[PDB]
């Protein structure tokens, strides 16, 4: 589980 | 090594091929906290679950829930709700597609239950050949009152 | 070698776990809760055989459950009705409503679907669809009392 982060 | 990462896009970005850019987190040098700028170039008509690819990061385009498409490979549908009365006596509501376009639904016939209305090349894109979309399907669905009332039933002939 | 060979049944069949028979002669006893391709290997050339499930009259399976399809008409959709249906292990269900029924809705009646792949003692829940028959075009009169 990683940080997924829009954009 | 490479770890598979979801990446929830929405159909429209899926349908222009938007160059979606994020930052995700990791390690680094000697055990860190970072968290790095990803560039994934998207594809007119890109099905999820497709993937493109120190360490390594497999990536699973995910599409996003839309609000008024459900997808179906090329094509979309969108499921106007009916009132029982505009149901069997005509309604005149619009709506928006998947390309921002308005476009004007209206009846003036019954409907039936599930009666659904095809409009060709206004789906999404084909991946393979894109120059051609798949088409829209509109679905009415009309909505019963609960209980009713005396008037109701004996207006019911 | 090996030559598969496609096996149709029934929903009942395999409901009740029946035993089935039909050069040799073959006898095959239904599990109860066997579901299309269960694999039935026979040594002897090995003869392995593959489940088909008949079309059924009334049901469409769907894991451990059924799913039937009522057709209702525009004034019973709204009014209510009293109809039957004759389940899977044989005896009728009576499927009744008073109240009107939203033509996209599912009533769920439980341990009428299949034996499950664990426990026979367990059973899918029987799903019922609607079809309603809705007008196709209105007159002066009905459009009114409608409006």
């Amino acid at each position: 589980p990683t940080v997924e982060e829009v954009d | 090594e490479t770890v598979q990462v979801n990446l929830p896009v929405s159909l429209e970005d899926l349908f222009v091929g938007k160059k979606k850019s994020f930052k995700i987190g990791r390690k680094g040098p000697h055990g860190a906290s970072e968290k790095t700028q990803i560039d994934i170039q998207l594809k007119p008509g890109w099905k999820a679950g497709t993937k493109i690819t120190r360490k390594t990061l497999q990536f699973v385009i995910q599409e996003k829930s839309h609000p008024n498409f459900k997808r179906d490979g090329d094509d979309l549908i969108y499921t106007l709700p009916l009132s029982f009365k505009e149901s069997l006596l005509g309604f005149s509501k619009t709506i928006q597609t998947i390309d921002g376009r308005t476009l004007p639904l209206s009846r003036v016939q019954p409907v039936q239950p599930s009666q659904t209305s095809t409009y060709p090349g206004q789906g999404m894109p084909t991946p393979k050949n894109p120059s051609q979309r798949g088409n829209l399907i509109v679905k009415y669905k009309v909505d019963y009152p609960i209980s009713l009332n005396d008037a109701q039933k004996r207006a019911i002939d």
